């Protein structure tokens, strides 16, 4: 049980690091869509569709 | 096992985290871009008439608040007895009976029992028109005289009532001769301005809020300051500077907005303030009175409030009723209704 | 101008009246001036409620003397902010991030405001990692659990402030992350000799000291425990680092919190306190955790009102507590230190899942022969041991010996005493307890057992009585 | 790795649904507020416990309506709250989503999750403060629902739709107990029988959310999670959720029970209830009474729990069992809310620390201990063998404190019997072996054994009938008693 | 005419009327719940004036959903439920709807549930014994017909088992009418009393009125009184013979009190109502038998935390002519009923009424049970050894009488799993004076426990091997 948790706690490490280092190259990878989400919203707020 | 559900738990709160950074990054970039986009006044227009459609296809409903029953009964009755006296009085007459009633109520702030004693509800009035006369038979007019016999007959909740309901009756003196004159328009305004300034000046109307200063160094402050000015209506100041120099307490700036619902409410409209981020024209506001008072049967004035943080669209608000068709609101039912 | 002034001053309560669109915010930090010379300086008040007409209540985290009404009162337009980040470390601040060791030190450092929500439940995971201190009583009967929250219960004089030092001492020492230390409404020389013996022993420059004591109005004793698990928060979280947390007292916390709610005028509660004791005990307690990866391991003495137990704010306290020690006069009195009630103290690791089936029988054993001995003292306070069973004659002694052999010499100790601390492992402590609750040690004498460590200190100073 | 597109239709649901509709409504402004309670004027049509719309999201409950103002509880974050606020009505009474979608879910007593894993399908709605049964529509208590506890299926029998109260002092094993009984569920469960599934409902209240993670990891260990809602409020909640979770959870059971299926409810635990509310009724300057307790507060913890009741065949047949807990000082029943609490429901499990440092597991006060219910929640051969055991045990404890051959004997028989219900936590015991061990104990077959013993010989009895002669199980198992040939054999 | 709700605080509302249409007290008035989930029609009771035409009533329904400035309308009249020979045999509830069929009792005769006592005059002491089959109250704590009976007792001690018992014994042989009130009392029970006398085929000589303890407070209140109103119906108009059952009349009492303070009272000792002895004694006044008509009420009386000293217990104590005083030590040695022979009381237990040979046996037996209570703490100490001759004797025959006490309930089967018992009163006689004469002291003491008369203590004695 001991090496179990040693090794669980390795592959959590492991995990935890490529978890973000994903999250932070898909943070850029969303930042341009993000743009659309918002021209979005702004056009359902205003009733007209706003391109910017 | 344990270990490949914290793996999963951890991706979860990592998704979870970014969901809350978009979210509010996306929210951001909205709220910017509206406004932005809303400096335009054409886009402030445009929002408008889409506010005003959805209002003309909103469903119409069929639908003195401190004042208790036995108090708006006693007012409703004055009042009638004012209708019945003051009709045939002239424009001087009115002025005359206005400060007549003035003065009684400020002798009826002046001293604590004979208001307590007048005011007291009792079936019978006699001893009390009895009492009146012996008091001020002398100095008041037989008009006014009738109307305070009239005021004392009948019942109030409070004392205070009382000394309240002769000043409704003043007002509604000068009121009475605004109509004379033909100016009733003119003298709204007027006092829509001086309420919306009191509005804006908070330090002044503390100035002639506290009632302990005496009321003419108050009354003097604000005619050499605001009502004393040479475009202003002589009947708006003379009203103004009688409301406060009765002034037990209430904001001067409420006691304006109270001065203004009465003129409006002698005249059989509603007042509707409605808040706008620029001022409407006149075919927008002729569109939202015609829609309001389908809405409401009854016919409203519209009264307009500058103030650009709604981002264009309209606030309107009668009595305790409001339509919030304002883009800030909208804007922020986004915000807060987001993941 | 937008700023407010004072209207009334009740105490360190102080009602402050502000122009429409201008009343700050509930917690809002706003300052205002005192200019008597004597007792000048600039009040810190947080804004508690809003009372309406755009007037708001507010707590002084400063006495309020010489404060005049009708004096400019400020917004700044955010509450009370206390520095963060690793410069923090080695240094002494108040309840509001002022350092007292180099005034003006900070400053430049990120700022955060004191008030924050706990970690969201998804993030919470329960701990059940031992933490060995090295403490028979301790490590048997109530083992710690890192990253877990661990308290210590008791009255007044009975070894809170002691166990805390001892525990800074066999944790603190050889601690690879972040401490913290919290006086909230303590000694003030107790903070001094603290902060000269972390000096010492290096560990300072590991810890971040946060005092509010005694001398200090009820919002500074009640604010500063929130700026010292600000600082904790930080290091959790944008660390990553194994954070201890040191807290000396919150019942301070409550009672000051107590006066608060007093002074604002709400309606008391049972014995007086406020009516949100336990809201605000929920909240600060909430704060005080270790999310998933996280991890903080905090201790706090609890003060116990008039040694009465059932008071509402430790039976409050209870409830946000993984370890609990409560030490009782009744031992205390004997003179076993530490003072801990073997038969009140919990863990709740202490189960066979945990800490196994032997470190759990034996503590089970040791558990039942100390309630048994506490039955019969009503018999044996009138009659004495004569008239009880032999079974029950032997109990008795075994219970002498094992509530004796629960005691040790703490490394803290040593400044009563003159006499260095000992540190016990585990397993010796479970295999000392084993052979004890078995009756392999009745032939010794009782006071072989007082003040000892291990089994081999136990043999010596059984040997120097004159047993074997 | 995170599907970007995945996240991105997440927010793009609901950027597209976003809506606001315009529509008339009464205005209300905050006059004042502070420590999660809030003075609102207007609001001339608003109902007594109504729900009210702060900004921000934030919601409310009126409790005190006067001609001045509305006195409003507010239900989550409170520093927000600001004076001159618009409040907005909303026209519904307190109610909360409901349905099968909320099994093995954590919620916080708005219906809302908490636990991170997507939005719950609310089948319905459904009030709060709905009426309990009327007399006329409840049946008598007649099925069991096996806690499988040796001691409480016993002695302290619990049928479906009894309240069975679990008081004690902190650390003697309430909650041991409760979540023991939602784990012995597991085999009704996957039966798949709705008449025998019973759906468990742990609310939590004012408990530290370490704690309620680990009930949910034990809970999730066990396979109790698949059937299991828990009904959040952790101390870091404003009272208002402290006060209304046991409704959530009472509400979330009765969409259930009005269904035909059986719920099992624990509140863990009423005592930080009855706290929370204390503190809004003083915060809103209500006069207190006893420990500065509201007036009500009995009234509170009665109708919340009358509303647990066995249903009558017309209306369904379902059933909602309670098993609130209430913590007590110093082993002080004579306190206010325990007394209420004790004297609302069909009896009490009074747990004492001082038998549970005796290796007395669970520590259940037999003398003090009752079922309400009696034998009617037990099967035929339980009550057989346990009928007599109980008041038995009362008696030997009786005997025992007071101290010829027969008093020895008496005095050998109790201790075997006590020894006998001692049961380790997590190990639960069914109901054909609950029987048997208990024919053991009461008809003289451990006599012969020493007592220390006792235990052991129970275990490795069990198992060998469990290898050899399972038969005899299944008997009890399947006629519900213990047939002469079975009891011979 | 009309009256507008004006302020509501949980479960009262304060209604304003135009002057010269303001109800009299305790005048029921209309209001309109019209919310969809809860629509109803609130019942309110006005409770006071307040002047200005405002009256706070007291809501018999929950207020849930309840509008400010509703119409509020004048029944002109209080509470009135139906009375007549025909409401036996059907469940109503305290505004005197029927349960089991909604609709019936509308066309009958209604009486105002508030009614003044008996005159002063028509009041004659009632001294004739009505015997039950229960040992213990047949022997300690005879019970009077006409006469008012009460059962002491905490939670769970046995109250609403013995009223069941006394309901099976004295009720189904009844001639007369029942009356029976749910007051504050578990939906559960009320369910099972009605299946119950419904098997026992006395439902058709009984009146159910149930008013729950999920109830509001004046539901609570008004229970009692509707069931009340029922009895003095058939005491006075049908001149019957009538059995008034009242379980639990303490939740009469503590209703008022949950009220108390919203009506505006200042709390009296121990948190109760000012008004308790007084709304207490026109209740209880109200039940009792008049000269030529007879009801034989017996109510069960919750004593808050088994502490026969508070406020609401000691109160009712005075308008009791029997009392049977159920103990909690008592019911934790297993001895049922769980009486207290020493606190138990009856007026009618003297030599003029019982004869000389029932009080001396009574008198007898109370001597020892006091002298073994006496002794209890010696023999915890000393034990029974210490002891001389005469006490050794002593403590045996008070164990045997102790336990003999007890008896085997048939409404008890249910938990015994047992069949239960009757004893003549001349047999109990018979036994417990050979029991204070010794004559059973060869006999074990387990051999008393749960049995009848002599014969089924022969029958255990044999059974344990010992011989009568
Ligand atoms: N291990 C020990 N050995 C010897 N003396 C001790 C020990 N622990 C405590 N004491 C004595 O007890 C005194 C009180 O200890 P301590 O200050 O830790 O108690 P406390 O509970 O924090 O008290 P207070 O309520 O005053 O803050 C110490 O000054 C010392 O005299
Ligand atoms: N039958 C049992 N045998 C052994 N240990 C038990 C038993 N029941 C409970 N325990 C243990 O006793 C400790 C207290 O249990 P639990 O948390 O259920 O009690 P509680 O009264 O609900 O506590 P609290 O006051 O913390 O809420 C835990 O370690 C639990 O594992
Ligand atoms: N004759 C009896 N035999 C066995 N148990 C009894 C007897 N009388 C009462 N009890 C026990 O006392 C408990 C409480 O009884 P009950 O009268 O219903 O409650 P209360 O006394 O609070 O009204 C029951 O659960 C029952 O087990
Ligand atoms: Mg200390
Ligand atoms: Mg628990
Ligand atoms: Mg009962």
């Amino acid at each position: 049980r001991a090496q179990a948790s040693g090794e669980v706690a390795q592959t959590l490490t492991q995990a935890d690091q490529q978890l973000s280092a994903q999250g932070d190259q898909v943070r850029s990878g969303l930042e341009s869509s993000v743009d659309g989400l918002s021209a979005k919203l702004a056009s359902r707020i205003l009733g007209v569709d706003v391109n910017s | 096992a344990q270990g490949a559900q914290q793996i999963q738990l951890m991706r979860q709160q990592l998704i979870r985290q970014l969901r809350t950074g978009l979210g509010a990054e996306a929210v951001n970039k909205a709220a910017e871009i509206v406004r932005a986009h809303v400096a335009d006044p054409q886009a402030q227009s445009a929002t408008v008439d889409r506010f005003l459609s959805e209002l003309e296809q909103m469903a119409p409903s069929s639908v003195t608040s401190r004042l208790r029953a036995a108090s708006r009964q006693s007012l409703a009755a004055l009042v009638e007895k004012f209708d019945s006296v003051a009709g045939g009085l002239d424009a001087d007459g009115l002025t005359n009976l206005a400060d007549e009633l003035a003065s009684v109520a400020k002798l009826l702030l002046s001293e604590t029992a004979l208001n307590k004693h007048l005011a007291e509800p009792t079936d019978d009035s006699a001893p009390k028109v009895r009492l009146l006369e012996r008091l001020l038979s002398d100095k008041v007019s037989a008009t006014t005289l009738d109307l305070l016999r009239t005021a004392v007959s009948n019942r109030w909740s409070t004392e205070s009532n009382l000394i309240d309901a002769v000043e409704h009756t003043a007002r509604l003196a000068l009121l009475k001769r605004a109509e004379i004159a033909g100016e009733v328009d003119e003298v709204e305004e007027q006092l829509f301005r001086f309420g919306r300034v009191l509005d804006a000046e908070p330090r002044l109307s503390a100035l002639l809020s506290d009632y302990t200063t005496p009321a003419e160094g108050r009354v003097a402050l604000l005619d050499k300051a605001l009502t004393g000015r040479p475009g202003v209506n002589q009947t708006a100041a003379a009203l103004l500077s009688q409301t406060v120099g009765l002034l037990r307490g209430e904001r001067a700036d409420e006691a304006v907005i109270d001065l203004a619902e009465l003129a409006v409410s002698r005249r059989g409209e509603v007042v509707a303030h409605v808040s706008a981020a620029a001022e409407l024209s006149d075919a927008q506001r002729t569109r939202l009175t015609e829609v309001l008072s389908r809405i409401y049967g009854r016919p409203v004035s519209v009264q307009l409030h500058v103030d650009p943080e709604l981002l264009g669209g309209l606030s309107i608000t009668v009595g305790d009723e409001v339509i919030d068709g304002s883009i800030a609101s909208r804007l922020a039912a986004a915000q807060t209704g987001l993941p | 101008k937008t700023a407010g002034r004072v209207v009334r001053i009740t105490g360190p309560v102080v009602d402050v009246e502000f122009p429409r669109g201008s009343v700050p915010e509930l917690f809002n930090a706003l300052h205002a001036e005192i200019t008597f010379g004597a007792l000048a300086k600039t009040l810190t008040l947080e804004v508690a409620q809003h009372l309406g007409d755009s007037l708001v209540r507010c707590i002084s985290m400063q006495p309020t003397d010489g404060l005049v009404r009708g004096v400019e009162v400020t917004d700044t337009g955010a509450s009370i902010s206390v520095p963060v980040g690793d410069g923090v470390k080695g240094h002494v601040f108040n309840a509001l991030g002022d350092c007292l060791d180099d005034p003006g030190y900070g400053k430049d450092f990120e700022h955060w405001s004191i008030h924050r929500k706990p970690p969201a439940f998804s993030d919470l995971e329960p701990r059940t990692e031992m933490l060995e201190t090295g403490l028979k009583v301790v490590d048997l009967l109530t083992p710690y659990v890192r990253g877990g929250k661990i308290a210590l219960f008791g009255g007044a004089g009975v070894g809170k402030t002691v166990l805390i030092q001892e525990m800074i001492n066999r944790i603190a020492r050889n601690f690879g992350g972040t401490s913290v230390f919290a006086g909230v409404g303590e000694r003030t020389r107790e903070g001094n000799d603290l902060w000269v013996e972390l000096a010492d022993a290096n560990v300072l420059k590991d810890t971040a000291l946060v005092f509010g004591q005694m001398d200090e109005p009820p919002g500074t004793r009640m604010r500063v425990a929130l700026s010292a698990l600000t600082m904790a928060e930080f290091f959790r979280d944008e660390q990553g680092q194994d954070v201890l947390l040191f807290i000396d007292n919150i019942f301070r916390f409550t009672q000051a919190g107590s006066e608060v709610s007093t002074l604002l005028g709400r309606m008391p509660s049972a014995v007086g306190y406020q009516p949100t004791l336990a809201d605000e005990m929920g909240e600060l307690q909430e704060r005080i955790t270790s999310t998933r990866g996280r991890s903080i391991t905090s201790m706090q003495a609890v003060y116990v009102p008039a040694d009465d137990y059932t008071d509402p704010a430790p039976a409050t306290t209870f409830a946000h507590l993984d370890a609990t020690t409560e030490l009782s006069r009744a031992v205390f009195s004997k003179g076993i230190f530490p003072a801990v009630d073997p038969l009140a103290s919990s863990s709740t690791i202490l189960d066979p899942a945990i800490v196994g089936d032997e470190h759990y029988r034996v503590a089970q054993e040791v558990i039942r022969i100390l309630q048994r001995y506490k039955d019969l003292q009503d018999i044996i306070a009138i009659l004495g041991i004569d008239e009880l069973s032999e079974e029950d004659k032997q109990l008795v002694n075994r219970a002498r010996r094992i509530e004796r052999f629960l005691s040790q010499n703490m490394m803290a100790a040593e400044q009563f005493t003159g006499q260095p601390g000992s540190t016990v492992p585990l397993k010796e402590t479970i295999e000392a307890f084993d052979k004890l609750t078995k009756g392999e040690f009745d032939h010794l004498p009782e006071q072989a057992f007082f003040l000892i460590g291990g089994l081999d200190d136990l043999a010596k100073k059984a040997e120097s009585l004159g047993a074997k | 790795t995170i599907s970007a597109a995945d996240i991105e239709g997440a927010i793009e649901d609901y950027v597209s649904s976003f809506s606001a509709d315009t529509e008339r409504e009464e205005i209300g402004t905050v006059i004042d507020a502070g420590d999660g309670i809030a003075h609102v004027e207007g609001l001339p049509s608003v109902m007594t416990q109504e729900l009210l719309e702060f900004p921000g999201g934030v919601l409310g409950v009126a409790l005190n309506l006067d001609e001045h103002s509305v006195g409003a509880v507010i239900l989550g974050e409170f520093e927000k709250i600001e004076e001159g606020q618009q409040v907005k009505r909303t026209g519904e009474v307190l109610s909360v989503p409901v349905g099968d979608a909320f099994l093995g879910r954590v919620v916080n007593p708005l219906g809302q999750p908490i636990d991170g894993q997507g939005d719950i399908a609310a089948e319905t709605r459904r009030a709060l403060e709905l009426q309990a049964p009327s007399v006329v529509q409840r049946q008598s208590v007649s099925e069991p629902l096996q806690t499988g506890i040796k001691a409480i299926d016993a002695m302290t029998p619990i049928g479906r739709g009894q309240r069975q109260l679990i008081i004690g002092d902190r650390k003697t094993g309430k909650t041991a107990v409760c979540v023991d009984t939602i784990l012995n569920q597991r085999e009704a469960w996957l039966t798949g029988d709705p008449k025998q599934q019973v759906r468990c409902v742990y609310v939590a209240i004012g408990q530290k959310g370490t704690t309620i993670a680990s009930v949910k990891r034990a809970l999730e260990e066990g396979g109790a999670m698949e059937y299991t809602t828990i009904v959040a409020a952790p101390a870091s909640d404003a009272a208002g959720f402290k006060w209304l979770a046991p409704y959530t959870g009472s509400a979330i059971g009765q969409h259930w029970m009005y269904n035909g299926k059986h719920v099992l409810i624990v509140f863990d635990d009423l005592s930080k209830q009855a706290d929370a509310y204390r503190a809004i009724s003083l915060l809103l300057r209500r006069p207190p009474g006893r420990e500065a307790f509201p007036g009500d507060v009995f009234y509170l913890h009665s109708r919340l729990l009358e509303r647990c009741a066995k249903l009558s065949d017309e209306l369904g047949g379902g059933s909602m069992t309670g098993l609130p807990i209430i913590e007590t000082k110093a082993n002080d029943i004579s306190a206010f809310i325990p007394t209420n609490v004790i004297s609302i429901t069909d009896g009490q499990c009074f747990l004492e620390s001082d038998l549970f440092n005796q290796g007395v597991r669970p520590a259940i006060n037999v003398g003090v201990s009752v079922s309400r219910v009696g034998g009617a929640a037990q099967i035929k051969a339980m009550k057989e063998v346990a009928g007599s055991l109980r008041l038995d045990l009362s008696q030997y404890r009786e005997l025992e404190a007071f101290a010829d051959a027969a008093s020895k004997a008496q005095l050998d028989r109790g201790a075997r019997l006590v020894e006998l219900l001692k049961q380790p936590q997590y190990s639960p015991l069914a109901v054909e072996e609950q029987v048997v061990a208990i024919f053991l104990g009461t008809q003289g077959h451990l006599d012969s054994v020493p007592v220390e013993d006792v235990q052991r010989f129970e275990s490795e009895l069990l198992e060998h009938v469990k290898a050899s002669h399972s038969d005899i199980f299944d008997g009890i198992r399947e006629t519900k008693k213990l047939s002469e040939e079975a009891e011979e054999k």
